[PDB]
């Protein structure tokens, strides 16, 4: 959701401290909430995805580097007669950003340009320690700062290559503590409502 | 009360930025506009990288550079502050 730099206390957990926004579960917590938001326009009518649309358009913020409305018109099979709510459509609209996973792809491509992983291969790298990552480089900026944090918890070559790539910034309104309640709930298709009231 | 590059996210906090306001206007626009400034210094000191035409050498000063006027920079809003009566 919403982005400040500043780290705060989260709202749900008050003990713990702001999740920082370029990490994996930030990164899909923002992704189901537009995923879960995003209703049709056509023809006068309103809707939600299906169970089956939203699946669809799951993975694909992480198999190419962006995923724009144009390429979830096409990968929907939408008619031109649909439309997606909340997109102005004053403007090629359909190029904006539907969602990107910045951070998933700052790590693909900083472990790529130093020969430590192929092009177009998925992330072989647990969610936890892409959570750590992405911390680490927001809550701290110098190498010696940010080794302290991940050099007991990630290979060495790896650490180099994003030390030379990595630049993040942003924290989202809610824990990691609290996030990796609320998301595998709004995996099932589950809105943020729902999640948030069933757990506080 | 001291501002280091290892414990500046832990004090540049929404929290401590809301413990400005109980200071006057033209004392608290300042130090707010520190406070603000330095937390944008300091979350942007790694870009040097992102950037191919920068050596990562030459990153490292800049990326040095940045933080150190960031820490400065919090180091005085939270002097001002301190000045004025606010305890962190």
């Amino acid at each position: 959701d919403a982005v400040q730099k500043m780290l705060g206390h989260c709202t749900f957990e008050p003990a713990e401290p702001k999740a920082a926004k370029n990490t994996y579960t930030a990164e899909r917590f923002i992704w189901l909430t537009k995923l879960n938001n995003l209703r049709i326009l056509e023809q006068g009518s309103e809707r939600p995805l299906t169970d089956t649309e939203r699946a669809t358009l799951m993975d694909e913020p992480y198999r190419k580097s962006k995923l724009t409305y144009a390429q979830a018109r096409k990968l929907l099979g939408l008619e031109d007669t649909a439309f997606f709510k909340g997109l102005r459509y004053g403007k090629n609209a359909e190029a904006s950003t539907l969602m990107e996973m910045k951070a998933y792809h700052a790590i693909s491509r900083a472990l790529e340009k130093e020969g430590l992983k192929d092009k177009k291969s998925p992330l072989n790298l647990s969610p936890e320690l892409q959570d750590e990552i992405g911390t680490a480089f927001s809550l701290f900026k110098t190498d010696e700062d940010i080794t302290g944090r991940l050099k007991d918890r990630i290979q060495p070559e790896i650490l180099e290559a994003l030390l030379k790539h990595i630049s993040f910034d942003k924290f989202v309104q809610i824990s990691l503590k609290a996030l990796r309640r609320i998301v595998p709930l709004m995996e099932q298709g589950k809105r943020y409502d729902e999640a948030c009231a069933e757990i506080y | 009360m001291k501002i280091t590059s290892s414990n500046f996210a832990t004090i540049a906090t929404s929290e401590n930025f809301a413990k400005l306001s109980v200071l006057p206007k033209n004392h608290r626009e300042p130090i707010k506009g520190l406070f603000k400034s330095a937390v944008e210094q300091f979350s942007s000191a790694r870009d040097f990288f992102k950037n191919e035409n920068y050596s990562k050498e030459l990153a490292e000063k800049f990326n040095k550079e940045a933080v150190n006027e960031a820490v400065e920079k919090l180091q005085k809003a939270i002097d001002l502050a301190e000045k004025q009566g606010i305890q962190f």
